[PDB]
């Protein structure tokens, strides 16, 4: 099998193409092909996914206690975070001098 | 502590970065490597957190030219005003075939890291490596080159930058493995979206069935590596060549033109004994090859390491799933 | 002397295409090719250049009737051909060799294609005679030139599917490369070891 | 050792006591030379395999044949093996080692 | 790997759902549920998944597997010969 | 000096050269010999040609298997009638059969035995022996079809992997020296940044 | 006088250590524990005792070799210097091995292989590459002298590859470092004689530069020449037995040529009709079911009139080397014809090529820690 069959960058017909077997063909077919057969129909995964469901209101119900504390502590980290990580980058480009001047004292 | 060397800690690229970054996805800079984006973040707990980026676009035409700064200067002030500050930590060029990092990109993190230390440099990757391993690659620069700083040039400290032999294979951070906290609103909207409307699920989960079946991508991948990593092989060969010759062959007839003198002329010089080894240009370790180059020795032993892995698991499942 | 040269060097360039190292005969030959493919516009053939430039491109594609018309047009009859003293011996010889190598470049760039041929539609489509054609082939198969055998009581040459794939291709022209790289680095270790060869071989062969 | 089993009875000297002194020597050879026939032959006619073990009359090839199992089959040979089980190819059925190879190239 | 692990995971939670469709008609009565629904869809899945079944197929597929093999194989060659010449340069 | 001679003043020798390369007993010589002979007619056939010259020039120019079937029996009647090659007549055609056969059995690989019992005026039976007697003598993979009369050639087609292994033969062999010859290297770097003092202590009992 | 003076001081001075050997081993341990500790290397502990290995059978091959009657070489040694080393208790570390194959050597000269078995049931200890190539050296000689071509044929390739991945370095196999090199290539060479159209497995075992002339050995061998029985018999022999060191040679000694009339002739019958069993075979087997046409065909091929062409056909079928079958009514003559294998190599390469890819990337990376 290749693309030789195929026309190899561009068909000039109305799509038809039997099957064919090439690379992680039968690798992902099975792994998406075998899932839509138990997600359209099923008994037994809505059950489960309601129960997901569960867990998710339970992570946001975590997550509305924790965004309250995140509303005072990241509210702390923002506005400092202006200040201190530019003062930090500050010193950083503020040293090409530091570098200069000390330098240009021993010679 | 798994924290980097010597002024920075690891990356935690946060999901609704990643998010931004594949809205400018491997467009506006497909076939030209095109820096997409600055990484905006703060320090965390053993990590940056890389919490947004904004894109930087250029005159993306078919070719890239650098614009004014105007857009940068307005756009880190427009994210400011709403949210945090310029806190760029890296930058993200997406972009053009399976991760490589080229010796511009070492040069333009040079001036980068050298100037905030506090930095990665990430290599977007999607589906264009086959998808495939090592999608984020963070990768930082040596502090040993920066503190042999400018600049290595053909001959002087080419040898000597060299000889000191600062990495070239040197270690990238891992970039997850935890909660990041911010999880929490896109967490919610998965019960919504699967099940009950698993519409855009479906749709972007069955993306691998055409990963496979179609148009030549295995085949196209060791194709373009068949050229990309040939061309690289033949001038490290070709290099490798002139500059031995310099290094020995020349020598070779030059000291046996050292014979032919006796190697002393009492009266008068010794003009033509004084006057042979007069420089070529290599005298040995040529050195843009042998660690900008050799890093890219890496980027295609992981190229064919990545190529090759996808491969392994259909030489599993096809044999297999037949089996049966 | 430029279509001597284009005789010579499409057939060699069809067979090496693959090859990394392309041995260019005629340098006189691949400068005027590369002028004429410089030209954004490149109009009906005027020149005696570019009429051996325009059957060059035919000749590699195997159509030997375009071919033909370039080479064996009025224009070059009365500018070329009708300047020999037996204008029609030099004529049939030359429709011959366009013919017959022709098929030969056809073969080369289409060998890919085919799993097997018939002598009969190769002596219909070339308008050769079938002992020619077969000595051609068999010619051809002896020069390792064409992965192929051939059947003697059906008339048929069938192909061998060896021919390696383009990332096969990317793998030998980079295996050759690699061995020239170990040839040269060969080559540097001896000029190494040969040291700084300087103060060891003076004390054995008197 | 040529497997020359014709030569061999016909080499003996009978006036070697020496030979006719060792017990169980006289069938041990013969138990050898029909050893050789089951490993490579199909069948044996009966006066062929009569006069491998020393020109044998009817009634002293009975313990021959009923030996081995072997018996007569039509016109006139006696069966010695089954024509696929004398042959037993191992050839060319490799190339199924992928498990292991795909154990090392695991990472 | 975690695209391969949750392959297999979904064969056998349809393993799962094929007995309850089964197991519907196996007490009482059922398997509408799978008596031209899913006895659609499986025939489809079977006509993908593998393909047909010659034993042609089966050396036909080895055939792909020891080209693959034998491209994946002069991957690790070529990691061999990308070392051997960086290695070289920098003795 | 003699092949000038021969190509300048007597180009007719060729008929003689020709008949000794064929009937020579070592059929490793005759055939090495066989390709500078070809050139040398090659280079000859515009000023001498004969039913013997041409029989080698039609095989291995042409490959005209039938042109060298005529010009054989026309070298039958050469040879009778030549004072110096009398004596070589059944050496010749016997030789002569045995490369007009190993030369089409290298390029067909179906071969009729009828065609062949034709060619070599043989009975069918005497062909296909004379044939198993070729195929043992050269060393040709070939199944004879005594069923369908068909001589079937194996496929020597030299797999690609091993045109790959003879070519890196050379070079697997010169990286294992150049490893070995760096390793020694090495080894004799590391060896003498052993520090001196070690040897000193074992001089107090 | 010089040529003694240093066997008898070699022999005198092992004699000495046999008795420090079997003292240190069994019982002493503070003597041993006091060995452990004091130099850098344990590598003088070990490599003394197969040293005197290959030191003592040359020793010991000059004075079986001079003297030839009223035997004192060969019963001292297999009594006292031999099994007084090896039968009790081995010392621990790899020196248990070495004794072992020390031992294992020594029974290899003398043409008494039947403890083959129990040898291999005392290497309890690990196979370290060093005491496993040495290990098939002699087990694949075992199976060569057992009629088992096949097998041995296999043992001799991986000990020639040269990525069993031997690293030495320190001189563990010192001075004969290409007799590992000829005499596997040679001792396979009498291999592919025998039964080859199988392997398709000689690809691996030995290099081009050699196949191209043993190659054509074989075929001029069984084919059309005895000459080939010469060269190879005269090459083979050095590398059978394995006689370190042949004495002076000078005919006003003789001494030395009595010795070699057993040693070659013993060998003289092994290759004699082992050889004559190969031209059999060496005709292709063109059809594999053969009619009237190619039964006839091949016993036209194997002998002529008249007398006694079906008998010698049907002798050498026996061998190991045919399986077929006769039929009466039809005459007929069916057979079988196998065949070997294509690609072993590539999947074997895959582990070897990584090798070249590892130490590659080892060795930089010891010269990465230097420089840097």
């Amino acid at each position: 099998y290749a693309t030789r069959e195929d026309a190899p960058i561009g068909p000039h017909l109305q799509s038809m193409p039997s099957e064919q077997i090439r690379n992680q063909l039968t690798a992902m077919s099975s792994v998406l092909a075998k899932a839509l057969e138990v997600i359209k129909p099923a008994h037994i995964l809505q059950e489960k996914e309601e129960q997901h469901q569960l867990a998710v209101t339970a992570y946001l119900k975590n997550s509305r206690k924790e965004h309250q504390r995140i509303l005072a502590r990241r509210q702390t980290i923002e506005e400092r975070k202006e200040r201190l990580e530019s003062l930090n980058i500050q010193r950083e480009k503020e040293e090409l001098e530091q570098r200069e001047a000390e330098l240009q004292k021993v010679r | 502590g798994g924290s980097g060397d010597s002024a920075v800690k690891q990356v935690q690229i946060d999901g609704l970065v990643v998010l931004k970054i594949i809205k400018h996805y491997q467009e506006e800079g497909q076939g030209t490597e095109v820096v997409q984006g600055v990484l905006l973040g703060l320090v965390v707990e053993d990590r940056l957190e890389i919490t947004n980026c904004f894109p930087f676009p250029q005159h993306t035409e078919d070719d890239a030219d650098f614009d004014e700064v105007q857009y940068q200067m307005e756009m880190m002030r427009s994210l400011r005003h709403v949210n945090i500050d310029h806190l760029h930590v890296g930058w993200y060029q997406s972009t053009y075939y399976g991760s490589f990092v080229t010796r511009a990109l070492l040069d333009s993190q040079f001036s980068y890291q050298h100037a905030i230390e506090e930095s990665v440099v990430l290599i977007y990757d999607p589906i264009k490596t086959a998808q495939g391993s090592l999608s984020l690659k963070a990768y930082r620069l040596t502090p040993k080159l920066m503190e042999v700083c400018k600049e290595k040039d053909f001959s002087p400290e080419a040898l000597k930058k060299a000889n000191i032999t600062f990495e070239h294979m040197f270690e990238e951070v891992p970039i997850v493995i935890k909660n990041s906290h911010l999880i929490n609103v896109l967490m919610w909207e998965l019960e919504k979206k699967s099940a009950v409307a698993d519409k855009h699920e479906l749709l972007s989960l069955a993306s691998s069935n055409h990963l496979g079946k179609n148009l030549q991508l295995l085949m196209d991948r060791v194709d373009e590596m068949s050229q990309d990593i040939v061309k690289y092989n033949t001038y490290m060969r070709n290099t490798s060549k002139q500059q031995q010759q310099k290094h020995q062959y020349q020598q070779r007839r030059q000291q046996e033109n050292m014979q032919r003198q006796s190697r002393g002329e009492p009266p008068l010089p010794e003009e033509d004994l004084s006057k042979l080894f007069k420089p070529p240009q290599p005298p040995a370790r040529m050195d843009s090859l042998l660690i900008a180059g050799q890093i890219n020795t890496y980027c295609q032993n992981i190229k064919e390491f990545t190529a090759q892995n996808l491969g392994k698991l259909f030489m599993a499942q096809a044999l297999q799933e037949y089996n049966n | 002397y430029l279509v001597s040269a284009m005789l010579l060097e499409i057939p060699y360039m069809a067979a090496h295409e693959s090859d990394a190292r392309r041995r260019m005969i005629s340098k006189q030959f691949h400068h005027q090719l590369r002028v004429g493919e410089r030209q954004p516009l490149l109009g009906p053939p005027e020149s005696m250049r570019e009429h051996v430039v325009a059957a060059s491109k035919a000749m590699k594609m195997g159509d030997w009737k375009t071919c033909h018309s370039f080479i064996i047009n009025e224009k070059m009859n009365g500018k070329v051909w009708d300047l020999f003293p037996e204008a029609d011996k030099v004529r049939t010889m030359l429709v011959r060799k366009i013919q017959e190598e022709s098929l030969r470049t056809y073969l080369f760039t289409y060998s890919s294609v085919y799993d097997s041929i018939s002598m009969e539609t190769l002596s219909d489509m070339f308008e050769l005679d079938l002992p020619t054609v077969h000595s051609i082939i068999s010619k051809m198969i002896i020069n390792e030139e064409l992965m192929a055998s051939l059947d003697q009581p059906t008339q048929t040459v069938v192909m061998h599917r060896t021919e390696p794939t383009a990332q096969q291709n990317l793998a030998l022209q980079l295996a050759e490369k690699l061995g020239s790289l170990v040839e040269n680095n060969e080559r540097v270790f001896d000029h190494k070891q040969g040291t700084y060869g300087g103060y060891f071989r003076d004390q054995k062969d008197g | 050792e040529t497997c020359h089993f014709q030569a061999f009875w016909q080499a003996l000297d009978e006036n070697m006591d020496l030979l006719e002194g060792i017990t169980g020597f006289e069938d041990s050879v013969r138990k050898f030379i029909c050893h050789v026939v089951g490993i490579t032959y199909q069948h044996i006619d009966r006066w062929l395999l009569a006069e491998m073990l020393g020109d044998l009359t009817d009634s002293q090839l009975k313990m021959w044949m009923s030996k081995y199992g072997w018996s007569a089959d039509e016109s006139g040979q006696i069966f010695i093996c089954s024509q696929e089980e004398s042959i037993k190819p191992k050839n060319i059925v490799e190339k199924i080692d992928f498990d292991s190879v795909s154990s090392i190239m695991a990472s | 790997s975690d695209l391969q692990q949750v392959g297999g995971a979904s064969a056998r939670i349809q393993d799962a759902l094929s007995t309850v469709l089964q197991y519907a008609e196996d007490v009482l009565s059922g398997k509408v549920s799978a008596d031209n629904t899913v006895g659609r869809f499986l025939m489809s899945l079977v006509n993908q998944v593998p393909k047909i079944v010659p034993d042609d197929f089966e050396t036909m597929l080895n055939s792909n597997i020891n080209d693959l093999l034998m491209v994946t194989y002069l991957a690790n060659l070529t990691q061999s010969q990308i070392a051997l010449n960086e290695k070289l340069v920098n003795l | 000096q003699y092949l000038n001679a021969i190509q300048t003043m007597c180009p007719h020798i060729l008929r003689y050269l020709t008949t000794a390369v064929i009937t020579n007993k070592d059929v490793r010589k005759r055939r090495q010999v066989l390709k500078d002979l070809v050139k040398v007619i090659q280079q000859e056939s515009y000023t001498y040609k004969d039913p013997i010259t041409e029989f080698v020039e039609c095989l291995y120019v042409n490959f005209d298997f039938d042109g060298a079937q005529k010009k054989l029996r026309e070298c039958e009647s050469v040879l009778v009638n030549d004072f110096f090659l009398v004596a070589c007549l059944e050496d010749f055609i016997e030789n002569a059969r045995l490369f007009i056969f190993e030369t089409f059995c290298r390029i067909h690989q179906c071969i009729s035995i009828n065609m062949l019992a034709d060619k070599l005026n043989m009975t069918p039976e005497e062909a296909e022996r004379w044939i198993v007697n070729l195929i043992r003598n050269a060393r040709l993979d070939a199944k004879i079809d005594s069923k369908l009369g068909h001589v079937v050639m194996g496929n020597n087609a030299v797999s690609p992997y091993q045109q790959v292994i003879e070519k890196t033969k050379s070079l697997s062999f010169r990286s294992q020296m150049l490893a070995m010859n760096i390793e020694k290297k090495l080894n004799q770097n590391s060896r003498s940044e052993a520090p001196n003092w070690a040897t000193q202590d074992s001089g107090f009992y | 006088q010089w040529l003694w003076d240093i066997i008898d001081e070699f022999i005198y001075q092992f004699q000495s250590f046999s008795q420090y050997r079997c003292k240190t081993a069994k019982k002493s341990e503070e003597e041993i524990d006091f060995l452990r500790s004091n130099p850098k290397i344990w590598n003088v502990h070990s490599v003394l005792n197969v040293l005197h290995s290959l030191v003592d059978k040359s020793n010991i091959n000059r004075q079986l070799e001079v003297y030839t009657s009223g035997g004192d070489p060969e019963s001292v040694a297999g009594e006292y210097g031999r099994h007084s080393l090896y039968k009790m208790l081995g010392y621990f570390s790899l020196v248990g091995l070495l004794r072992l194959h020390s031992l294992l050597g020594d029974y290899y000269q003398a043409i008494k292989v039947l403890e083959n078995i129990e040898l291999n049931k005392k290497s309890m200890y690990s196979r370290v590459p060093e005491c496993q190539v040495t290990t098939y050296y002699y087990v694949g000689f075992a199976y060569l002298m057992m009629r088992r071509y096949q097998d041995a044929i296999r043992v001799f390739a991986n000990i020639l590859l040269y990525i069993q991945r031997t690293k030495s370095m320190f001189q563990r196999t010192t001075y004969k470092y290409e007799m590992i090199n000829k005499q596997n290539e040679q001792m396979h060479a009498l291999l592919a004689i025998a039964l080859t159209m199988y392997p398709m497995r000689i690809d691996e075992s030995i290099h081009l530069q050699l196949r191209e002339k043993y190659g054509d050995k074989m075929l001029r061998m069984q084919k059309g020449d005895p000459q080939v029985y010469e060269e190879l018999f005269s090459y083979s022999c050095p590398k059978f037995l394995s006689p370190v060191v042949p004495n002076y040679d000078s005919v006003h000694p003789n001494y030395h040529k009595e010795p070699f009339l057993q040693q070659l002739k013993v060998f003289s019958d092994e290759v004699q009709q082992q050889a004559q069993l190969s031209t059999i075979r060496s005709f292709l087997k063109l059809y594999t079911t053969m009619p009237v046409a190619k039964l006839a065909g091949f016993l036209d091929l194997t002998e002529q009139e008249f007398r006694i062409q079906l008998l010698v056909f049907k002798h050498k079928m026996k061998n190991l080397v045919w399986t077929s079958g006769i039929s009466a009514l039809d005459g007929e003559f069916q057979s079988a014809s196998e065949v070997d294998f294509y690609i072993d190599k590539d999947m074997i390469h895959i582990a070897d090529t990584k090798v070249a890819r590892r130490y590659g990337d080892f060795f930089i990376r010891q010269i990465h820690k230097f420089e840097e």
